[PDB]
RNA sequence: GCCCGGGAGUCCGGGCACCA
RNA sequence: UAAUGAACAAAUAACACUGAUUGUAAAGGUUAUUGAUAACGAAUAAAAGUUACGCUAGGGAAGGGUAAUAUAGCGAA
RNA sequence: AUAAUAAUAAUAUGGUAAUAGAACAUUUAAUGAUAAUAUAUAUUAGUUAUUAAUUAAUAUAUGUAUUAAUUAAAUAGAGAAUGCUGACAUGAGUAACGAAAAAAAGGUAUAAACCUUUUCACCUAAAACAUAAGGUUUAACUAUAAAAGUACGGCCCCUAA
RNA sequence: AGGUAAAUAAUCUAAAGGGAAACAGCCCAGAUUAAGAUAUAAAGUUCCUAAUAAAUAAUAAGUGAAAUAAAUAUUAAAAU
RNA sequence: UCAUCUGAUUAAUUGUGGUUAGUAGUGAAAGACAAAUCUGGUUUGCAGAUAGCUGGUUUUCUAUGAAAUAUAUGUAAGUA
RNA sequence: AAGUAACUUAAGGAUAAGAAAUCAACAGAGAUAUUAUGAGUAUUGGUGAGAGAAAAUAAUAAAGGUCUAAUAAGUAUUAUGUGAAAAAAAUGUAAGAAAAUAGGAUAACAAAUUCUAAGACUAAAUACUAUUAAUAAGUAUAGUAAGUACCGUAAGGGAAAGUAUGAAAAUGAUUAUUUUAUAAGCAAUCAUGAAUAUAUUAUAUUAUAUUAAUGAUGUACCUUUUGUAUAAUGGGUCAGCAAGUAAUUAAUAUUAGUAAAACAAUAAGUUAUAAAUAAAUAGAAUAUAUAUAAAAAAAUAUAUUAAAUAUUU
RNA sequence: AAAUUUAAUAUAACUAUUAAUAGAAGGUUACUAAUAAAUUAAUAAUUAAUUUUAAAACCUAAAGGUAAACCUU
């Protein structure tokens, strides 16, 4: 094997000169020396876990988005690993195909402005949302961002509809937003949401309902 | 004294016994394995104990002779032929490895008298150990190509 | 397999390398004490090195 | 802390929660 | 320079923070406050005795030292 | 700009609990020449800063290494458990040989102990004679313990608990 | 009190070697392996037992000679 | 075992068979007996119960090398 | 601990389960069975000890769908007592519905989705046995004897022991060499005469080996201890056997492979790539600029982060 | 040209895995508890497959008893 790969393991209770002779690294006569005592036992003083107050909650309704910086995109472009004349919109699916966004995507991607100062690509971008700064940068570039909504299943479909096609000769259509918060978000102009930038039917319907 | 099963006493059990099916299996990154395979092949080639056999796929400079084919295949006569070949090539006692594109049954039959020193392996099941072990390897061209494709690089 | 100590999880939360926790001592018996003094007993606090090992063992997946 | 019994007040005795 | 008490579980208010199909809610959280564990870092909401009928694991987690007292002797009277 | 070996100068080299680094023996798996002038194990004497290996002589195998070496692994090393099993000691040729009456002659120029005769003794409301139960048939034995029944038992009939 | 409780330093614990008759803890000194010529430490130098010669006083009790026993009494000696 | 001593027509002794026992019988009651001995048998199993306790833990060579303090502890033979 | 051991009952070659009064989320899927991931996540606990899903995606699997009910009340449901540490479906006791224009499914209600209870059958993957075949860094104390001998009244417990060979030791007798009857103590080490033995270079005034003249030095070993020659623990001697191992995870290190990606590449998924906050629709140009948190009109102030002709971490 | 060795195989070991296939007599002592074919294929004897066929004491909760291997019908 390569130098530095392997060591000899320590052999206990095998004669004195070895170094780990009779007591074999345990010392003398304790509970530790024979019986098992949980490593993190505190002696009976209230433990670090039991002392402090328990805090917060886990928002299960939460959906953490994968972050993706403009800088990375720019780098990719520079490299020439970014092929977007065929598909004018760089959607999440497209990103994943490229490598752009790697690993699994559960909820969606948020675009973030890390290298906004050095970003200059007149491109149509789609993602689950983007920071204000990023959006501004994109607009400066002469690009076009819109923020879309995808439910898990919908997102999955988007990412690779090929699989869906293979399975049941069809792709599942995109769900509307239903959570009020989500709806609100997509309505918002500053967030650059797909409800107002595309002028969706849902919003209109809601308005009608409100009226009557 | 307790029960008579203590490992302290001659008739008793064994301390820290190993139990039924022991699992010694380990992992290796696929890429690393591929690299190793490639390395083995390279070593073999350097030795000059790599011999490739083939014909149908590539244009031949010299024309394939009669009474002999490129399939890696053959009292039964085949066995005799094999023996003759061995005699010719000074590789009687040494171990050899035939890496084959498909189950050349005839070849295997011919070789089985010399089973102790002869490995005959299907393409997909060839092992690094088997190559390394073998004093001389005989591989089909197609098989070789397949192997290369498998352990490419990308 | 090995599992998180849920109590510890509830108390502690992972921030980069270390863990954060709520200060103890603020639940009651607060009156009469100066509110400027009690400001210190609010807020989070970072794990002392002494006990980091223990924390790590407690919550192996954080 | 709340409710009684001996307009407000005092002084006494019952309960009813709190009991981590 | 003393004048004090952790977490947990309850309770009251504020926060707009999540709202398990959506909307409400419930519930949780954030902030502020409440009552005690005086064996006072608090084992449980809740707990006293006896065994010379006892049993298990262990530990020792008259001699030696001293001469207060005792006996004996001295100096002074 | 490394490694191996050798110099020169310097500093350092006790060690329980403990940490760190490096080796050897044993056994198994992968690869593997060789050879009865060889090998393996043993004894004795050498050799190498030596738990090891090697040399020579000797003795016993064995047509001969899982052999050298590198890896992989371990039921991988024992004076310490009032350890466990086996063997053999020590006390030791010591205590004891378990209620006690033996003698001669002859079986048998084989007998304190077996048998026979005689003498003597012991038990005798027993150490006798009949039996029940019990049990490696121990017996006067394989050529072996004999029943229609009446101071013969079972089974059989009849029931008790 | 070879007691007990803490403070400071050392040693022992975990430290072999020389000395302290023998000796955990005292006095010196820290053993990688030898070798044994030269400095030596603490301790010693009649013999046991490695190594010694002097000088000036005092002691006559074996006091004393590696573990100092007190008040006091007697006798002497110096100084005023 | 020997001697001595007590009951010896009775609440006597004894043969043969049967019934009652393991949260559990029987007991003129001693916690006595329930197959050489029980404040509750034995066997099999749970079972490698658990033990802050005792003992034990096997080759060699090199380098470094402590502590017996503070704080907390139903804690003081333990552990942080 | 654990619905585990145990006891009891009943069936079959397998049994159980099984074609949604199921999951889900407004997009959808489409029986069970149990393996990867999801995930040690949600959920939960004297919020201690600890316990812990489902959807979804993958495998394994077989043709997997298909009527045998004139479609189902003392049933659903409610009250109350129980009831797989998290997710109900069950159940004792009494109250007790409705016709697809109807029921069930979520603390509750309103919307909306979805399924149709009180009738049924069901191969395959699976469990266990037995045989055959293959593979053994498995066993000769896990290598066939024997459930025998023997032990116990009984339930019950339970041996030795293949064949060769054998200069292994402990242990006994004997012989040789040597030392030993004026000498006292871990029986050794060092010094040091003498005697004997062997040696095909003892040429010798030799070399080795054996041996209690004689001298000096020398409180067995382990354990446990502040400390042991201790008259503290343990061992009669020898031979054999007798103790840090495995599984599933987590964190650190070293080296290797690949590298802004890595593993796996069926699809998933895991970690990394962005810090912060309880959480939320918030999130990066020398710092004095910026990001997040508390605060706020915006800054300041505190904490942590990012940011310096180039080639991203 | 026969022997020797090496590796594999038995009616003749168990254990673990993987793959296939299938879902099965003990004792006791004696008046001891046995066999007989056919058909088909292979080559009259033949071996195999497929078959029919004789015997088979006593005991092993439930002809009915008992103290298992006995008795009574
Ligand atoms: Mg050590
Ligand atoms: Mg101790
Ligand atoms: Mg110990
Ligand atoms: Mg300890
Ligand atoms: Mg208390
Ligand atoms: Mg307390
Ligand atoms: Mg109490
Ligand atoms: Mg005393
Ligand atoms: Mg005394
Ligand atoms: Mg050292
Ligand atoms: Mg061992
Ligand atoms: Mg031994
Ligand atoms: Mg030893
Ligand atoms: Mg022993
Ligand atoms: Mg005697
Ligand atoms: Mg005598
Ligand atoms: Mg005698
Ligand atoms: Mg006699
Ligand atoms: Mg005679
Ligand atoms: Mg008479
Ligand atoms: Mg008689
Ligand atoms: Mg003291
Ligand atoms: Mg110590
Ligand atoms: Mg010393
Ligand atoms: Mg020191
Ligand atoms: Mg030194
Ligand atoms: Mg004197
Ligand atoms: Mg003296
Ligand atoms: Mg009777
Ligand atoms: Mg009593
Ligand atoms: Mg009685
Ligand atoms: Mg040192
Ligand atoms: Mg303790
Ligand atoms: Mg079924
Ligand atoms: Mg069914
Ligand atoms: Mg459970
Ligand atoms: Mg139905
Ligand atoms: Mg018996
Ligand atoms: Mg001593
Ligand atoms: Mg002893
Ligand atoms: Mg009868």
């Amino acid at each position: 094997p390569s130098d530095g790969s392997t060591k000899s393991f320590k052999r206990l209770g095998r004669g004195p000169s070895s170094g780990l002779g009779k007591t074999s690294g345990r010392g003398q006569k304790g509970q530790k020396a024979r019986g098992k005592v949980k490593s993190w036992f505190e002696g009976g003083q209230t433990p670090i876990y039991k002392l402090f107050p328990k805090i917060g909650f886990t928002n299960v309704g939460a959906k953490p988005l994968k972050e993706l910086n403009l800088k990375r995109i720019q780098w990719f472009h520079d490299k020439n690993r970014l092929h977007l004349q065929p598909g004018e919109v760089l959607d999440m699916n497209k990103m994943r195909k490229l490598g752009l966004v790697t690993g699994p995507i559960k909820y969606g991607v948020k675009i973030l402005a890390s290298g906004k100062f050095h970003y200059n690509l007149p491109i149509a971008l789609e993602a689950s949302r983007a920071s204000a700064k990023a959006i501004a940068a994109i607009e400066k570039a002469g690009g076009k961002f819109t923020a879309r909504y995808y439910t898990p299943l919908g997102l999955r479909a988007h990412l690779n509809p090929q699989w869906f096609l293979e399975k049941r000769g069809r792709v599942p259509l995109q769900a509307r937003p239903t959570k009020r918060r989500d709806i609100d978000f997509y309505s918002k102009e500053e967030k650059r949401g797909y409800l107002v930038m595309e002028k969706d039917k849902l919003l209109q319907d809601i308005k009608e309902a409100q009226n009557k | 004294v307790g029960d008579a099963n203590s490992p302290t006493r001659h008739n008793g059990g064994r301390a820290l016994a190993r139990t039924a099916p022991n699992d010694y299996t380990t992992e290796l990154p696929s890429k690393v394995y591929s690299m190793a395979f490639n390395n083995a092949l390279s070593h073999q080639y350097k030795s000059g104990k790599l011999f490739v056999i083939g014909g149908e796929k590539v244009d031949l400079i010299s024309p394939t002779p009669e009474l002999d084919l490129n399939r890696l295949d053959l009292i039964f006569e085949g066995e005799v032929i094999f023996r003759k070949f061995l005699e010719e090539f000074q590789l009687k006692g040494k171990r050899l490895l035939f890496i084959t594109d498909k189950t050349r049954e005839g070849l295997i039959k011919s070789s089985d008298p010399y089973k102790q020193k002869v490995d005959v392996i299907q393409k997909e099941l060839v092992e690094v150990n088997d190559i390394l072990r073998a004093q001389a390897v005989f591989i089909e061209l197609e098989a070789l190509e397949y192997l290369a494709m498998a352990h490419q690089k990308e | 397999l090995m599992k998180t100590h849920k109590g510890t999880a509830k108390r502690w939360r992972r921030t980069g390398n270390t863990f954060k926790r709520g200060i103890a001592g603020r639940k009651h018996g607060n009156i009469g004490w100066s509110h400027r003094s009690l400001k210190a007993l609010t807020g989070r606090k970072i794990a002392h090195p002494a006990y980091s090992k223990h924390l790590k063992r407690l919550l192996p997946y954080h």
